[PDB]
């Protein structure tokens, strides 16, 4: 089986640089180019240059050269591409690339693909604030409600409502990175309104790289 | 050269004939490889030089195509073929078409929802409005403050297409400062989906 194995997630602070690994086996290493190639969050994929694994010759986008760099130790089949001056929209996942079929280069075989998070953040615990049921978030005899987990740094955090007891209804929404650097999600539920006078509604946002746990009550 | 996709987006019922359409601008083509992608993993290779299947693969997916224009079809389609689909062209790859399951079209419910007053605390306010299970995906948010429009200080986020109902539901957050929120009086996201007649607009006032 062919197979690329790339290093795991990296942190950078703009300015900096990553270096990022391609383990390679099932195959002669030698034989075809290594190609390297970007993802934005919710977007198309992008070419950044191919190399020669014989001799490290090197052929690069006119957008990427002098910010990229591909090398290659031969000896352990492993191949290596070093990006350069990281901006936020370096932000993406990159995957190192190789091609199964003879006398062509294009056709390819994934690695997992390696997030890179371009951020000056450091780890944060999220700040969670209601977002309470009222006139304005009712219709028909529904309401809605939810969570807002803001400023946090890194990914992931897990969103539950009173403990697992409430899932339907219930939408987690996609981290966004903000421009400061820390991700911000929200998380909502719909419910009867008949029930906003009775039924107690906790959150309970837990973010295990800062430790930090926080329920809180959305009341009206 | 340049390949340019369509559909952008796909929606159709599980065992429906499935074509997607690839075109290159330069005209010379005889070799194109086709992605599928699903979300959260690597790429995987479903057909090179036009017509021919990686090993693994069904026989319900075919390629075609000469010159200018190349096709990747689903003979029926299959629950585990929902994904995005990429072709390709030397360094060059299309904008990718993500294939949709559909259901009968459906309105957005639409919420609004004030800074709380802890946030205000912080020094910085946050809107938010909630688009509630709604078919298609595509639906545009405005946000609108004493009815004036506000651009690139809005965020937003969606979710996959949910497994049981087949809607998306959509989160818009609206981001201001404390003393900007406080300076204004009408809050308001104006939603446009094909499911509403005309535009609804949910607001609250400070």
């Amino acid at each position: 089986q062919v197979q690329l194995v790339e290093s795991g997630t990296q942190f950078r602070r703009p300015g900096a640089s990553v270096r990022l690994s391609c383990e390679a086996s099932g195959y002669t290493f030698i034989s075809s180019f290594i190609h390297w190639i970007r993802q934005g969050p919710g977007q198309g994929l992008e070419w950044m240059g191919w190399m020669n694994p014989r001799h490290g010759a090197v052929n690069y986008p006119r957008r990427f050269q002098g910010k990229v760099t591909m090398t290659r130790d031969t000896s352990i089949d492993t191949a290596y591409m070093e990006l350069r001056d990281l901006r936020s929209d370096d932000t993406a996942m990159y995957f190192c690339v190789t091609s199964r079929t003879k006398d062509y280069d294009w056709d390819f075989v994934w690695g997992q693909g390696t997030l890179v998070v371009v951020s000056s953040a450091s780890t944060k615990g999220p700040s969670v604030f209601p977002l309470a049921p009222s006139s304005k978030s009712t219709s028909g005899g529904t309401a809605a409600l939810g969570c807002l987990v803001k400023d946090y740094f890194p990914e992931p955090v897990t969103v539950s409502w009173n403990s697992g007891a409430l899932t339907s209804g219930v939408h987690t929404f996609p981290a966004v990175l903000q421009s400061s650097g820390l991700y911000s999600l929200s998380s909502v539920v719909t419910v009867p309104s008949s029930s906003l006078g009775t039924q107690t509604y906790i959150c309970n946002v837990n973010h295990k790289p800062s430790n930090t746990k926080v329920d809180k009550k959305v009341e009206p | 050269i340049q390949m340019t996709q369509s559909p952008v987006t796909l929606s159709a019922s599980i065992g429906d004939r499935v074509t997607i359409t690839c075109r290159a601008s330069q005209r010379i083509d005889n070799w194109v490889a086709w992605y599928q992608q699903k979300p959260g993993r690597a790429p995987k290779l479903l057909i090179y030089k036009a017509s021919i299947l990686e090993t693994g693969v069904p026989s319900r997916f075919s390629g075609s195509g000469s010159g200018t224009e190349f096709t990747l079809s689903i003979n029926s389609l299959q629950p585990d073929d929902v994904a995005t689909y990429y072709c390709q062209q030397f360094e060059e790859f299309g904008r990718g078409t993500k294939i949709d399951i559909k259901r009968t079209v459906a309105a957005p419910s639409v919420f609004i929802f004030p800074p709380s007053d802890e946030q205000l605390k912080s020094g910085t306010a946050s809107v938010v409005c909630l688009l509630n299970n709604f078919y298609p995906r595509e639906a545009k948010v405005q946000w609108k403050v004493d009815n004036a429009l506000q651009s690139g200080n809005s965020q937003e986020s969606v979710t996959e297409q949910d497994s049981k109902d087949s809607t998306y539901s959509l989160s818009s957050t609206l981001t201001l400062s404390k003393a900007d929120y406080e300076k204004h009086k009408v809050y308001a996201c104006e939603v446009t989906h094909q499911g509403l007649s005309s535009p609804v607009t949910k607001s609250f006032n400070r």
